């Protein structure tokens, strides 16, 4: 019997599948690359979806369930989230740094001038403007619904919660609709290679926010969260915010200063 | 601080009359980290504290300890040992020299 | 509860050391024949 | 070229590459002063039976230790800044060369007057003739003025390569869609060479580059020849 | 129990097992890979094939020793069973994550062996740029393997690094503030905070690689508009950081290797070398362009970089005095350990100081793309950061098994180890003031003494590492049980035993506020 | 004339805009003395330039491009 | 005397120069001779005879400052098997030789040597201080 | 309303903490001890539930070394750098 | 909706030595074997794959 | 009591540097390795036009 | 800046929410507005075949290996010209 | 450090026959490759 | 009788009187390395330089036949 006040995790397989499931989805995009199949993309891709369901579960289990998540098992989660956010940001830091690099000194092939002669970029104003809105607008919703959870107020923190969400994913369908509506590809040279990339992995993350919001809410359906106690409340809304920083650089940088 | 000053402290240290074999201990183990060979005025004090807490092989092991600090300078332990002979006479400590403890 | 103390805190037996000796032969012995043979590998290929 | 059991740079021949043997001769005897006083510390500090094994104070000595190397950085960037700075400076060259890298050759352009340009390839070992150099014979040289300012250009039409040649102080990398300048000036007539310095494929170790300096009356009639 | 133990661990020692057991077997491997290098340049001529194969090892040899065999050990081994100990930690904060931490490794590690069977392996270098790198020189699956085994390697890393700052700064005894964990403790954070800033900037750039090679982007294709010297910007700008990772964890091996053996309780100079580990981990990512001098960057530009990298050795010269510092009025104890520390001062200090050259531009023109630079940084890495491992690894081995290695038999390996190195390395500083470029199959004429001399070197080197095999085998296979242990009052983690139980620090220390 | 001059609008080691930038220029200074009844002869200094600085694929891989409608510089 | 594996948590004993008075004393269970000694140790140590003297130091301690302190022949051994095993290393580098290395270029061959040799200092290969340097171009030799 | 409290859904170490900390009690170390003056007659009380814990002992304000040693259930014992003195208190939680 | 969290707290506090992969009951164990089996299948045919595209074709 | 490196000590030393020397002089020169040491004062210039 | 409203008292959950469905909802659906107004197809531009554009150096992974992934025959032409 | 005396001595004999195999298995495998280099570079 | 000797810091002492060693041996050298490699590097260039005949030079080289571009 232990005297501190941290968390001896019991043995678990989820580091291992979620290695093997890495090296499945590695050797399955080369394979799809090199070799036209996809067999082994699709069963890393399984066990990837399979490994993060099972382990984010028992993380509920250990703290909403078995109550682990001692005020220093909770602080030491906090620190995580940060660091990891940190690391995403410094992710995204290559790609502006690859924007910022090409657009800045534009070279003879591209008719040395930005945006590159024969590229029409989309207008700033127009749904570039509305995606903008909608991600400052989650940022208020989900604020309003932080608020409400901790006021204790249930249904105004879920309907907070389905409005920010509602709005990410409005994000995600009108991203998708730009992205067929556009003039340009990803093969249409450095212009395209930026923009599609940077804004890409951004989308990604949008996704990868608003699934982490989707489960936030269900939490909060099963009355997991206190109004005391929501680190996974807390995470995906810095998490939200993170993206929606990162759009707004997007924006300003690509979209507007970059036409 | 100065010189004689350090010197009083340690006299002073080693003279307490109830000193306990801990303090004993800790005063020589403290005292042999500086950069100098004990005076034969803080070697005395340690000797008789020796005597107040019965321990002969102390008093033995702290002799050996003196001539170890000086290293190469194998002048010291001589001159340390002469100003130490009428305290060595007093409480019979033999040297380790005396008792074959000088021999690998 | 698993096994403490010294030679029970690895994934591999201390318990005969000549078996321990063929362990650490096909273990150390792999590792450095590897490039050997990969280079083996690449010259018969073309 | 170097030659067997060489210790250091190959003998200057450009005002430049001077510059850089006395630089270097410079640092080096701060390098070997600084690491012999290093291990003669080390083993000062290993061979006393004297000890002292109490707390040292640090905030004093780590004055010194810290003022002394600054002071010894300042006395390396010096010298070293005033080089940068004079490789660098306009010169005004009498002609311009360019050559691009390819897998695994340099081509040469002297396009001033003339549209002249060629390969230049290295000389198989099975085909050097009697006293010529394994792996550093090319079949075409590259000629140029002696005591003349020439710019050189250097690109890639393939991958990356380096253009080298050690005895006037030069590498400039040779990157395809990028044209890099440099200034070259040999203060002797004579050969000149050098190895491709960026790791590009099969044959990296094999295209190397070969300056043939002869005065400008035997360059100029060497140009018409080779039009 | 078996399965539930290796592959399920969530124990912060049984993981630093896992690590210290790969990076062995990776050392091997990279020795390999190295020796293959020396055997091809030992004689004037061609042994394995062209420039392809040959570089194809050389790659291989850098991944290796650098992803596989020091960071594993240094903070994946090292990191996970010391610094829970260092701090009287129950376990590191994350201990499940610290799992797939050290699972990665082995797919990761795959991908690269794969990345060398097929097709013609990538034989880029270990910086692998392009256009060499790219779809067309290097056309089929080696790099794209070679990508996703870095991909892998460096979740792995950042996910390390994650645990091992929250483990840090939040899982010390209430009282100790973090001035008073011991410098292992703190080159190790500072080598996390340096592994999560770098790393998602090279995964930036080597996914570009990717895109180029597979979705038609060009980001360093001019045909696009893009730029091969965009690339170097993004790779070095994770590259230089890497060696200071590389080194850190070394130093703090070494303080605690030098204060130990110095009979001594503590490092002179703690919070000077406090202030010197976050100066050089700082400095370290403003300097990268040190890689481009001759790339054609302006004249303002190479002045910045060359005396912003001059300015780390004020930083690092405070270390190197503090550690003779600490051995001053030392009761010097010559173990084994204590000898591989002293190489490493010495023989690092070399290897910095030839970095020093090279960071001027000037001469850097004449110096890079040669021997020279390989001379560097073998310096500093085969006599640095290997020395520092060496020395840590027989120090704390009694701690890690209970056992006892025989001090002779690896005095013995140091001897030999410390002849081999240098006779591989030193002569490399000729050969590269002299013109030898790197990444060459074969050399001129002129060359062939000292390489002939350096791969003589190269087998000494073999012979002590067949050697250290055998010292382990030995201490297991006679089972010489630890007693007792010095100086435990300043090094808590020899408190438990040997080797410390499953669960330590149960109960936490008790730590006075005061 | 012996080689293109100095030019200290492109000090650096990088040239590639010098050869760009004479490339165009030329081109430019050709159309408009071509356009107004004018002596192409004017033109001359920026084609001798160009002609010293630019790589023969470079001139010949823009020449193809001009003539297919493919160049993307203004001219 | 006897120490044992889980005896870690106690104060144990060292012999170290810098350490002269360890935590506990070598010996701590008396026989009935031992007992009475301690006993004798109360009175004067004028009393005591040289070999109780040297008894009591041997019950406290277990080895004296120049016994702890004693160099050895180790050296030897470990300077010896070195050379041994760089030794052993040559057996390696000529098996590579014999069996793995092929013949070397002909452009190490004496005559071809001469020749190249020839051409450099006719070229002037380093004539300031590297090779052609140190020809007399003049005596037709090398500069004594 | 309809959100749960701490107070009605903590469980586990989580609400022991929780309980504890109400009660003014640390069963689980996250507090600091506060120093007697670490004397004889006076010595510092350490709580432990076996017979023996470890102790770190930070001499002096700010030193950086800290001073580790194993106290066991009996007389008080000091810390072998500021002699200053501790005893075991066993046992329960 | 009520509020359950009460029995699941006890469902996964019951003391049966379970590790909490697999306290939830017999899902958790087909699901686990599932996961597992994908996984090391999946590798043994990367291996496979991978001893394929080593030779040419 | 004598231990390894008093029985052993002298012998390892003479006989470990004696095999040494034999081995690395042996290897030096016996078995064809082309040192390539500098022409100057070896070799004597021919000509080669 | 400090905007032009006004709060601060105490900022809670109402606030939010006012904030939600006042500022924040608004601002969206007048630019949901404004999108749905100024969109309708824009007169696709004459092909000119770019060698800096429709990049191809190796196929794509998928369909013809011709084609992007969000490939719009309207707008998107390949690189020999727009679709039938 | 102190330690206890080995609880399986390992006599010199018997290191002798654990060097010899240690060195043997990094010696024998990459001997064959490489003695058979010329039969795989041309073949 | 034997007289005090000294006692007290004999290891600074030590210390003191090495390090005023490492320094005079260390300049020295610095004298010793700039006459021996830097002034010797020096003069030997300018000694080349000083009456150089790049012609004459060249023409030897010319009468050789080492060039490709001048028989
Ligand atoms: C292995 C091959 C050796 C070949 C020797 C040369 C042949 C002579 C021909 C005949 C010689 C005479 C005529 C030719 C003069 C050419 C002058 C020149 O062009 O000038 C430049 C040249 C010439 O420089 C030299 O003048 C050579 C200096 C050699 C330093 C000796 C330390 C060696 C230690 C022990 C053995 C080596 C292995 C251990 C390496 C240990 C790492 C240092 O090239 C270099 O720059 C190489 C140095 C790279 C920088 C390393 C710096 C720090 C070194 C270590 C400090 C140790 C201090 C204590 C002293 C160290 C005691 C331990
Ligand atoms: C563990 C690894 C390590 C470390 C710690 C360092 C440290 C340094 N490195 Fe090095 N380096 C490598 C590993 C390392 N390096 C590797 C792999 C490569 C090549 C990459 C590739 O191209 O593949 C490399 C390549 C490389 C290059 C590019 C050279 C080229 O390619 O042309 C450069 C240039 O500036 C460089 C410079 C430096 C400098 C200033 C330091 C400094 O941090 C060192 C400072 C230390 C000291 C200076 C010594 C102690 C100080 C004193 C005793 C005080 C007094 C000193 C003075 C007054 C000077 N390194
Ligand atoms: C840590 C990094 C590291 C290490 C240790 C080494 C070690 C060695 N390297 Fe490495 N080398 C590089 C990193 C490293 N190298 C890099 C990055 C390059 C450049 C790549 C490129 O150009 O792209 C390179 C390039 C390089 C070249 C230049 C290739 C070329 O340009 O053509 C050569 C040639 O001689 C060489 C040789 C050697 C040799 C003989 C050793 C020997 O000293 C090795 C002897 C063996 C060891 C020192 C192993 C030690 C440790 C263990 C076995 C673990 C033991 C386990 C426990 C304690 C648990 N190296
Ligand atoms: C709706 C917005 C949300 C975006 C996500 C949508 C689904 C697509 C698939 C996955 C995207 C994931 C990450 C981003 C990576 C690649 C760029 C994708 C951005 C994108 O989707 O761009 C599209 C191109 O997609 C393409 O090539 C598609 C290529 C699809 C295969 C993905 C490539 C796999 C390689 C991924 C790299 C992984 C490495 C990351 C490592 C993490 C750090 C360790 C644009 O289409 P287009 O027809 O060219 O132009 C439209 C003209 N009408
Ligand atoms: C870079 C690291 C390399 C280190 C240097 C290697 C050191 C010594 C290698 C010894 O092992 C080998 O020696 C052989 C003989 O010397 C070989 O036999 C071959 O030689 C024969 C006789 O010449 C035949 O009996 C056999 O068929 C055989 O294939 C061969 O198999 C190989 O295992
Ligand atoms: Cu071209 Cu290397
Ligand atoms: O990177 O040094
Ligand atoms: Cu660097
Ligand atoms: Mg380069
Ligand atoms: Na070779
Ligand atoms: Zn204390």
């Amino acid at each position: 019997h232990q005297t501190h006040a941290y968390h001896m995790v019991n043995p678990s397989p989820w580091p291992l599948t979620g290695a093997l499931s890495a090296l499945l989805m590695t050797s399955g995009l080369t394979m799809w690359f090199h070799f036209n199949s996809m067999t082994l993309l699709m069963i890393g891709l399984t066990t990837n979806m399979l490994t993060m369901y099972q382990w984010w579960r028992d993380v509920i289990r250990e703290s909403t369930f078995q109550g682990h998540h001692t005020p220093a098992v909770q602080k030491g989660l906090r620190y995580g989230m940060i660091l990891f956010i940190i690391s995403e940001v410094l992710f995204f830091t290559g790609f502006f740094w690859a924007f910022y690099h090409s657009s800045l000194a534009p070279t003879p092939e591209l008719g040395g001038c930005w945006p590159p002669t024969g590229i029409h970029p989309l207008n700033p104003l127009e749904v570039p403007l509305l995606n903008t809105s909608v991600l400052l607008a989650s940022g208020v919703s989900i604020t309003w619904a932080h608020h409400s959870l901790m006021e204790g107020d249930r249904k105004h923190m879920l309907q907070a919660l389905f409005i920010t969400i509602t709005l990410g994913v409005y994000f995600t369908l009108l991203q998708a609709s730009e992205y067929y509506e556009a003039p340009f590809t990803i093969s249409d040279g450095v212009y395209g290679s930026t923009f599609f990339v940077a804004t890409g992995f951004h989308g990604l993350h949008v996704i990868i926010g608003s699934t982490f919001l989707i489960v936030c809410f269900f939490r909060q359906l099963k009355f997991h969260f206190t109004s005391n106690h929501h680190f996974g409340f807390e995470a995906a809304a810095w998490y939200w915010h993170f993206v929606d920083v990162v759009w707004l650089f997007l924006y300003v940088s690509i979209y507007w200063w970059g036409s | 601080e100065t010189d004689e000053e350090f010197d009083a402290r340690w006299v002073t240290y080693f003279n307490k009359p109830d000193i306990d074999a801990w303090e004993l201990r800790k005063g020589m183990n403290t005292l042999v980290g500086y950069d100098l060979v004990p005076e034969p005025k803080i070697i005395d004090a340690a000797l008789r504290a020796c005597r107040r807490l019965n321990d002969f092989a102390s008093a033995v092991r702290i002799l050996e300890v003196v001539k170890d600090k000086a290293g190469p300078h194998k002048e010291i332990y001589p001159y340390v040992i002469q100003e130490l002979r009428p305290t060595l006479n007093e409480l019979g400590i033999s040297t380790p020299e005396e008792l074959g403890l000088d021999k690998v | 509860h698993y096994e403490e103390g010294p030679g029970k805190n690895i994934p591999f037996s201390v318990e005969n050391k000549w078996r321990l000796l063929a362990m650490m032969t096909l273990f150390f012995g792999s590792g450095f024949a590897a490039p050997f043979f990969i280079v083996r590998h690449q010259l018969l290929k073309k | 070229m170097a030659y067997p059991m060489q210790l250091g740079f190959q003998d200057a021949t450009s005002p430049i590459m001077e510059e850089l043997l006395h630089f270097h001769d410079h640092t080096l005897m701060i390098v070997f002063l600084i690491s012999s006083l290093v291990l003669y510390i080390i083993s000062l500090m290993l061979t006393t039976k004297l000890t002292h094994t109490s707390t040292m104070d640090a905030q004093e000595v780590e004055t010194i230790w810290t003022i002394l190397p600054a002071i010894i950085l300042i006395l390396i960037a010096l010298p070293s800044l005033r080089i940068l700075y004079m490789m660098d400076e306009i010169n005004n060259p009498s002609l311009t060369v360019k050559t691009m890298g390819h897998q695994w050759y340099w081509s040469y352009e002297y396009t001033d007057y003339e549209d002249l340009s060629f390969d230049s390839y290295m000389i198989p070992t099975s085909e050097l003739k009697p006293g010529e150099l394994r792996l550093l014979e090319v079949d075409n040289r590259v000629v140029l003025p002696m005591e003349m300012t020439i710019r050189m250009l250097v690109s890639s039409e393939d991958v990356l390569h380096s253009w080298a040649v050690p005895s006037l102080g030069l590498k400039t990398d040779a990157i395809p869609g990028r044209l890099n300048q440099t200034t070259l000036m040999s203060s002797r007539p004579g050969l000149y060479y050098g190895q491709c310095s960026e790791i590009c494929g099969s044959n990296h170790s094999f295209m190397p580059i070969v300056l043939e300096l002869v005065p400008l009356k035997y360059f100029e009639k060497w140009s018409a020849s080779m039009l | 129990m078996f399965i539930n133990r290796w592959l399920f661990s969530t124990n912060h020692k049984d993981i630093g097992t896992l690590y210290l057991l790969f990076g062995a077997w990776a050392g091997m491997v990279g020795t390999a890979l190295s020796l293959l290098i020396r055997a091809e340049l030992g004689q004037p001529g061609t042994l394995l094939g062209d420039d392809q194969i040959y570089n194809v090892v050389v790659t291989a040899h850098a991944f290796v020793m650098i992803f596989f065999m020091v960071m594993p050990i240094m903070i994946g081994g090292f990191g996970n069973w010391l610094v829970p100990l260092m701090i009287g930690a129950p376990d590191m904060a994350f201990p499940r994550m610290n799992n797939m931490s050290f699972w990665l490794l082995p797919p990761s590690f795959l991908l690269l062996l794969a990345s060398s069977m097929v097709e013609a392996g990538a034989g880029t270098g270990w910086t692998v740029y392009p256009p060499l790198a790219g779809n067309l020189a290097h056309a089929g699956a080696s790099v794209d393997l070679t990508i996703f085994s870095l991909h892998l390697a460096g979740v792995s890393s950042i996910l390390g690094a994650i645990n091992f700052i929250t483990t840090i700064i939040n899982m010390k005894p209430p009282a100790m503030s973090q001035y008073q964990t011991p410098l292992f403790v703190w080159s190790v954070m500072i080598t996390a905070v340096l592994l999560l800033l770098s790393l998602p900037v090279l995964a930036a750039g080597i996914t570009m690689l990717l895109t180029d090679r597979n979705l038609n982007t060009t980001f360093f294709d001019p045909a696009g508009g893009g730029d091969p010297i965009l690339y170097q910007h993004l790779f070095w700008f994770f590259g230089h950081p890497e060696v200071y990772i590389l080194i850190l964890p070394g130093f703090g091996m070494i303080s605690h290797i030098v204060t130990y053996y110095s009979g001594k309780k503590e490092p002179f100079g703690y919070m000077g070398m406090v202030w010197a580990m976050m100066s050089i981990g700082f400095l370290g990512f403003i300097v990268w362009a040190h890689h481009m001098f001759t790339v054609g960057m302006d004249v303002d530009t190479r002045a910045y970089f060359t005396s912003a990298t001059m300015i780390i050795a004020i930083p690092t010269g405070v270390k190197v005095f503090s550690w003779l510092a600490t051995l001053h009025g030392g009761n010097i104890k010559w173990s084994p350990a204590m000898m591989w520390a002293l190489g490493f001062i010495f023989l690092f200090t070399v290897g910095g100081l030839t970095g020093i050259v090279l960071a001027n531009s000037s001469l850097d023109i004449v110096l890079h793309d040669t021997y020279y630079v390989v001379a560097h940084f073998h310096y500093v890495l085969s006599m640095g950061a290997v020395f520092a491992i060496m020395g840590g690894f027989v120090h704390w081995f009694p701690l890690f098994s209970g056992y006892t290695l025989n001090d002779t038999w690896a005095k013995i390996h140091f001897a030999i180890m410390f002849v081999g190195v240098n006779m591989t390395f030193f002569p490399q500083h000729f050969l590269g003031l002299s013109g030898m470029p790197r990444r060459y199959s074969d050399y001129p004429d002129a060359y062939t003494m000292w390489n002939t001399i350096s791969s003589m070197g190269s087998f000494i080197s073999l012979t002590a590492v067949m050697l250290m095999v055998f010292i382990i085998w030995e201490a297991f296979a006679s089972k010489r049980e630890v007693l007792t242990v010095d100086l435990t009052t300043t090094n808590l983690e020899w408190l438990n035993g040997c080797p410390p139980p499953y669960h330590t620090f149960e109960e936490p220390t008790y730590v006075n506020l005061k | 004339y012996q080689t293109a001059p100095f030019d200290s609008r492109f000090p650096n080691q990088n040239q590639t805009r010098n050869c760009w930038q004479n490339y165009l220029d030329f081109h430019r200074c050709e159309k408009a003395m071509t356009a107004k009844g004018g002596d192409v002869s004017v033109c001359e200094w920026y084609r001798r330039v160009y002609k010293s600085l630019c790589p023969i694929s470079w001139v010949s891989t823009w020449d193809d491009r001009r003539a297919e409608g493919t160049f993307p510089g203004k001219i | 005397s006897v120490v044992k594996s889980e005896d870690y948590a106690l104060p144990s004993y060292v012999d170290r120069r810098d350490y002269p008075l360890p935590d506990v004393a070598h010996v701590k269970n008396l026989s009935a001779s031992q007992k009475a000694l301690k006993e004798k140790e109360k009175a004067s140590w004028s009393s005591l005879s040289i070999d109780e003297k040297v008894e009591l130091y041997r019950l406290k301690f277990k080895e004296s400052f120049a016994e702890m302190n004693r160099s050895t022949n180790e050296w030897k051994t470990v300077v010896g098997a070195a050379m041994f095993f760089i030794g052993f290393t040559a057996l390696l580098l000529i098996w590579e030789k014999h069996y793995v290395y092929g013949p070397i270029p002909h452009t190490f061959e004496e005559e071809w040597v001469a020749k190249q040799t020839k051409r450099m200092l006719d070229m002037k290969v380093a004539p300031i201080q590297g090779f052609s340097a140190k020809w007399d171009y003049d005596k037709n030799e090398w500069k004594k | 309303g309809g959100v749960p409290t701490d107070e009605e859904q903590a469980t586990g170490l989580e609400r022991e903490v929780m309980l504890a900390a109400r009660k003014g009690q640390d069963p689980y170390n996250i507090l600091a001890p506060k120093a007697t003056s670490g004397t004889k007659e006076d010595p510092n009380l350490v709580p432990s539930i076996t017979n023996k814990r470890i102790v770190g002992c930070i001499c002096e304000e700010d030193n950086s070394t800290v001073i580790w040693f194993w106290l066991h259930k009996g007389e008080a014992q000091r810390c072998p750098s500021c002699g200053t003195h501790y005893k075991l208190v066993p046992h329960q939680l | 909706f009520e509020n359950r969290v009460a029995e699941k707290q006890k469902l996964f506090q019951e003391d049966n030595g379970l590790p909490v992969h697999l306290k939830g009951g017999a899902t958790d164990n087909i699901l686990y074997r599932v996961t597992m089996t994908l996984c090391l299948g999946g590798t043994l045919y990367s291996l496979y794959c991978l001893g394929w595209a080593s030779f040419p074709h | 009591a004598p231990d390894f490196h008093d029985k052993y000590g002298n012998a390892v030393l003479a006989s470990g540097a004696t095999f040494c020397v034999a081995v690395w002089v042996y290897m030096a020169t016996q078995i064809g390795i082309e040192w390539n040491p500098s022409p100057v004062g070896r070799v004597t210039p021919k000509e080669w036009r | 800046a400090s905007a032009a409203k006004g709060d601060h008292g105490g900022t809670g959950a109402r606030t939010w929410r006012f904030l939600t469905f006042g500022l924040a909802l608004p601002s969206v659906a007048l630019c949901t507005l404004n999108s749905w107004l100024h969109s309708g197809h824009r007169e696709r531009p004459a092909f000119i075949p770019y060698h800096h554009l429709r990049i191809r150096t190796k196929p794509f992974s998928w369909g013809d290996g011709n084609h992007t992934f969000f490939h719009n025959p309207r707008v998107n032409p390949l690189p020999t010209g727009y679709e039938k | 450090i102190t330690a206890k005396p080995a609880k399986t001595p390992t006599s010199p004999k018997e290191q002798a026959i654990g060097l010899s195999v240690t060195f043997l298995s990094f010696l024998l495998p990459a001997g064959w490759v490489l003695y058979h280099l010329d039969n795989y570079k041309k073949s | 009788a034997l007289a005090k000797p000294q006692m007290r810091g004999l290891l600074a002492r030590r210390l003191r009187f090495h390090i005023v060693g490492a320094f005079m041996v260390s300049l020295g050298f610095a004298t010793f390395y700039k006459f021996a490699v830097a002034e010797k590097r020096k003069k030997a260039y300018a000694d080349f330089y000083r009456n150089y005949d790049s012609m004459k030079d060249f023409e030897e080289m010319r009468k050789a036949g080492i060039f490709q571009s001048a028989k």
